[PDB]
């Protein structure tokens, strides 16, 4: 026999058998062949044969395992795999602060999270004083992993139950193993259509390969640790996820467990910086910062305290980075602004709906806050002035035609460039006329009016009359995976999330920024009253309209490229009206539906209260909300609030013609259009424009000036979610520096 | 954008649906 | 396939 190892380049000058399974085990002596698992782990040819040979006592145990490993995995069941999976002793790190030595557990002991959580040397003299096995240090040599035969496979991963559709060994888990918020679906399932904020359990994302190139050859270990980390975060999103919390949940045999534990911290911090975990409204204070002291030296001025500014500020603050927020208005929130004065209900003057809760940051934050959302039902009757609910067949007939018009638009645009763009509204019109011409079919006036409702609904979505919006690019964002699942009413209002994000941050109100100078060593920021601020980096999150107006003086000036992109998007607008009543007059006719539609008498009036929203899902209080979109936004600019209220009440008395309607006892009418520091509702792509505009606006300048806000998120434009995510995005970029 | 719609969502004009076909799948 | 990528992990 020999004392040398098979593996070329192995530094084991004295192989010893860890298995001792054969009554003939060679121990530290001679054997025909030493089989290598790592630089510190070998088993002799006798113990090899003990399992591998049919006439040996350990053959049963190896064939049974070989069967489970077949009905469960995609990797070949080799004896070395069996060894690493079944016989290799566990290692656990002493938890005594001043020791922290790694210890080998005896071969019969099965390591559990509870054992790892509290382990100290000797747990069955000063056991902590016994020297650490010399093999432990070796593990932190980069070549150590390179001479590992097989990649680690985790046991009982917290991620396991979420991945039952994959081969465990394809996602870093062991084939021989084995009440979450329904909105948490972090992992793509096999054969799934795209959905927002999902990762593949079996493939590294582009940014991941960028940060951890050493895993491009074999991503097994990374995926297992990343998947575990996400599972743990979503299992409990109310606490910071730390390495200490993860380590006990890393269960794998062998010295490799030490390498896994050493990697988890790197991956944790990357996940945190990028905003995948330890995020949302989670708050962390002095001596709880989520990123190492290495990121802390730096400073930032954030301009704007809406969802985007507050997202970035929350992230950076939690990171340990010095942040100051400058807000123009006497309040935070921006286009989030809730009226809490209504009886028993919260009514948003701005945003209040969550579009697609699955994996939505907003859904996460509701979880963290213990907030419940109301899922909208599907029903939305199209009610005519005055009284008549639209015939179901007429309804279906015109829905079909409306969407058929969209199909042909999407067909027309395929070969058109930005230089040939035409307005969506004009395109739809032409296609419609040319269809009635082609086919002698003729629609009634009502059928035409129902079509107008649908058109109005497009205008609400874009915040613009359709003759302004791009036929080519109106729905550009759907090129990317969107947020799936329920649309909900955020009944408590977005303001609760806003408050929570801002709590304890350094925020200066009534401080409108007028000048940003990034020509010197650090950014000089000056307010409209001449007050000076300075920091290493600046993030601007002001609304698109304000960038278009040029209310902030940039030195040096924004690029011509940026200006073209800024002007190629539209500062979309809608206004809201809310009305309180003495009683729920609509219950008889509406029958519990979350909303009801209003068939337009004419094309010109189509955006005047097209949809009415019942603002109490408990059906107890009497508040209606409606919207003003498209052409009707203009028609209302010279009308005072009372006049708008009069037209809304006139509309309601028409919609409910065959009954009486009580007078409203309290109401508001929004004027976002003329709020000086906002001047809009949400962005859209103007004719001639491209989705790429969102990317161009998003582009930092010289890693010194950064941009966020709903109009900088190409994937998720318009929304609080999108604005929030753009802030997380920029916080990651800024923290990397 | 279409994604802003809750009540009475439009459906026409959508690009074909893509479906992840990974090998890691049992 | 750009469609599916995680938004926060494709910022290159
Ligand atoms: C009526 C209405 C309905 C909406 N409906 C929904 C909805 O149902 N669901 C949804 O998701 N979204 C909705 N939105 C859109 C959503 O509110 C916005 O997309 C989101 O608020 C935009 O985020 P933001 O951070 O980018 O910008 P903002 O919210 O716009 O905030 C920007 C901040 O910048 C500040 N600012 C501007 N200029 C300066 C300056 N010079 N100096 C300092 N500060 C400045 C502003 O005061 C503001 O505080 C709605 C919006 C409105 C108005
Ligand atoms: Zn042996
Ligand atoms: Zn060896
Ligand atoms: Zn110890």
């Amino acid at each position: 026999g020999s004392r040398k190892c098979e593996k070329a380049g192995c530094t084991a000058t004295c192989p010893v058998c860890f298995a001792s399974a054969s009554e003939r085990c060679a121990k530290n002596g001679y054997t025909s062949r030493w089989y290598h698992l790592s630089c510190g782990e070998h088993f002799c040819n006798e113990c090899f044969d003990h399992y591998y040979r049919s006439h040996k006592d350990g053959y049963d145990k190896y064939t049974t395992w070989k069967k489970i490993w077949t009905s469960n995995g995609k990797t070949e069941p080799s004896p070395k795999a069996f060894m690493a999976d079944q016989q290799l002793p566990y290692w656990v790190q002493c938890t005594k602060p001043e020791c922290r030595k790694w210890r080998q557990l005896t071969k019969e002991i099965q390591l559990t999270p509870q054992i790892a959580k509290t382990y100290r040397c000797g747990m069955k003299s000063d056991h902590c004083s016994l020297p650490e096995d010399l093999r432990v240090l070796e593990v932190s040599n980069h070549w150590w992993y390179s001479m590992l035969i097989l990649p680690p496979l985790l046991k009982d991963s917290v991620a396991a139950p979420l991945l039952s559709a994959y081969y465990p060994d394809c996602v870093g888990m062991s084939p021989s193993c084995t009440g979450m918020n329904r909105y948490f679906q972090p992992f793509y399932q096999p054969n799934e259509c795209g959905k927002a904020l999902c990762v593949r359990p079996d493939v590294m994302e582009l940014d991941e390969l960028y940060e951890f190139p050493e895993y491009s050859r074999d991503p097994t270990m990374y995926l297992a640790l990343r998947n575990l980390i996400l599972a743990l975060w979503y299992t409990n999103c109310k606490e910071a996820l730390t390495p200490q919390k993860c380590i006990p949940h890393i269960i794998v045999r062998g010295l490799v467990r030490i390498r896994c534990v050493q990697e988890v911290e790197r991956i944790l911090y990357f996940m945190t910086r990028k905003g995948l975990i330890n995020t949302g409204v989670l708050s962390v204070g002095a001596d709880q910062y989520l990123l190492p002291k290495d990121y802390h030296n730096k400073s930032v001025i954030i301009i704007g305290a809406g969802p985007a500014g507050l997202a970035a500020a929350r992230q950076l603050h939690n990171f340990g980075i010095k942040v100051t927020v400058l807000e123009a208005k006497d309040r935070i929130g921006g286009r989030v602004w809730d009226d809490k004065s209504f009886k028993g209900v919260t009514v948003g003057r701005g945003a209040q709906i969550v579009n697609g809760c699955i994996n939505n940051p907003v859904a996460l934050m509701c979880e963290q806050l213990g907030i419940s959302m109301h899922k909208f039902g599907e029903r939305c009757d199209l009610i005519q002035e005055g009284g008549r609910i639209t015939d179901p067949t007429i309804d279906k007939r015109m829905d079909f035609h409306f969407n058929a018009l969209l199909d042909v638009v999407s067909e027309w645009r395929k070969d058109k460039t930005q230089l040939q763009d035409v307005p969506l509204g004009e395109k739809i019109e032409e296609i419609y006329k040319a269809f009635i011409k082609e086919s002698g079919i003729q629609f009634s006036e009502l059928e035409g009016q129902v079509l107008q409702f649908h058109l109005s609904n497009l205008e609400y979505a874009c915040g613009s009359n359709l003759h302004q919006v791009s036929a080519r690019s109106w729905d550009h964002n759907e090129f990317f995976a969107q947020f799936a699942g329920d649309h909900t009413l955020l009944t408590p209002g977005y303001s609760v999330i806003i408050e929570k994000l801002a709590e304890g941050l350094d925020i200066q109100l009534k401080s409108p920024v007028q000048c940003i100078d990034y020509s010197g060593d650090e950014v000089q920021v000056t307010t409209t009253d001449g007050t000076g601020y300075s920091a290493q980096k600046v993030l601007v999150t002001v609304p698109l309209a304000l960038l278009q107006k040029g209310a902030i003086q940039f030195n040096p000036p924004l690029s011509e490229k940026k200006m073209k992109a800024i002007n190629s998007l539209g500062a979309g607008i809608i206004e809201k009206i809310a009305l309180q009543f003495p009683y729920r007059f609509w219950d008889s006719k509406v029958q519990g539906a979350d909303f009801f539609g209003h068939v337009p008498p004419s094309a010109s009036k189509r955006g005047l209260f097209a949809v009415f929203y019942d603002m109490d899902p408990q059906k107890k209080h009497s508040v209606l909300m409606s919207v003003i979109a498209g052409e009707a936004v203009a028609s209302v600019r010279t009308l005072d609030d009372k006049q708008v209220l009069q037209q809304c009440m006139a509309t309601l008395r028409e919609l409910f013609k065959e009954q009486e309607v009580p007078d409203p006892t309290k109401y508001f009418v929004t004027r976002w259009s003329t709020d000086p520091w906002i001047q809009m509702a949400y962005s859209f792509v103007k004719t001639g424009g491209s989705g790429e505009a969102y990317d161009i606006i998003a582009e930092d300048i010289q890693g010194t000036v950064f941009f966020a806000g709903e109009a900088t998120n190409r994937h998720f434009p318009q929304t609080v979610t999108g604005a929030y995510l753009s802030g997380v995005r920029e916080a990651s970029k800024i923290a990397a520096f | 954008a279409r994604t802003m719609q809750t009540a009475r969502k439009s459906t026409g004009g959508k690009a074909p649906r893509k479906q992840l076909a990974t090998k890691a799948a049992r | 396939d750009p469609h599916f990528h995680h938004f926060l992990l494709s910022q290159t």
